C-alpha cells in the first residue's frame, strides 16, 4: 500500500525500479537511479536488502569455492611478516604459565590442519578462531610488547583481506 | 599482560 524508502503510495506516473531480492518497488529518484541507468545494471538490490546479504555472508554455508579462499588468506597471514608469533601453537618452554592463563589457546598451523579437514562449515567459525588468536596474544602479553602489536597489525590485516571473500 | 611473559 506504502511503498519505497519513502513510504507513499503507488504513482503509475512515477518511474519505480523493482529489487530482484524482495521484489518491492522503489522510487528510481530516491535510490538515485534514472531509467536509462536501470537499463545497465541486471539485478537490482535495495538499501535493505543489500545490508542483509552483506551481513549474511559470514553464515551461509562454505562453498568448495570459499575453501579455496580460506587456504589462500591463510597462505597470506603465514606470510606476513608479523605473523612469526602465530604460526606454531605456543611452546610451554618459551612461557611456562600460557596454558595455565590462557583457555583456548589458537595458533595458524591448528587452523590450517581444521581447513585441511574441512572443519569449518560458515565463515563466522573462521574468523572466530582467528580473533582468538589475536585476543589471546593481547590478553597474554602487555600493550607494549611487540608480541601485542603483530596482533594489532595482523587483526588489521586480515579485517582487510576479508573484504569481498565470499561471492 | 597477564602472562609473566615469553
Ligand atoms: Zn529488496
Ligand atoms: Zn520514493
Amino acid at each position: 500500500k506504502l511503498y519505497c524508502i519513502c513510504k507513499t503510495p503507488y504513482d503509475e506516473s512515477k518511474f519505480y525500479i523493482g529489487c530482484d531480492r524482495c521484489q518491492n518497488w522503489y522510487h528510481g529518484r530516491c535510490v538515485g537511479i534514472l531509467q536509462s541507468e536501470a537499463e545497465l545494471i541486471d539485478e537490482y538490490v535495495c538499501p535493505q536488502c543489500q545490508s542483509t546479504e552483506d551481513a549474511m555472508t559470514v553464515l551461509t554455508p562454505l562453498t568448495e569455492k570459499d575453501y579455496e579462499g580460506l587456504k589462500r588468506v591463510l597462505r597470506s597471514l603465514q606470510a606476513h611478516k608479523m605473523a612469526w608469533p602465530f604460526l606454531e601453537p605456543v611452546d610451554p618452554n618459551d612461557a611456562p604459565d600460557y596454558y595455565g592463563v590462557i583457555k583456548e589457546p589458537m595458533d595458524l598451523a591448528t587452523m590450517e590442519e581444521r581447513v585441511q579437514r574441512r572443519y569449518y562449515e560458515k565463515l563466522t567459525e573462521f574468523v572466530a578462531d582467528m580473533t582468538k588468536i589475536f585476543d589471546n596474544c593481547r590478553y597474554y602479553n602487555p600493550s607494549d610488547s611487540p608480541f601485542y602489536q603483530c596482533a594489532e597489525v595482523l587483526e588489521s590485516f586480515f579485517v582487510q583481506k576479508l573484504k569481498g571473500f565470499k561471492a | 599482560g597477564k602472562g609473566l611473559g615469553k
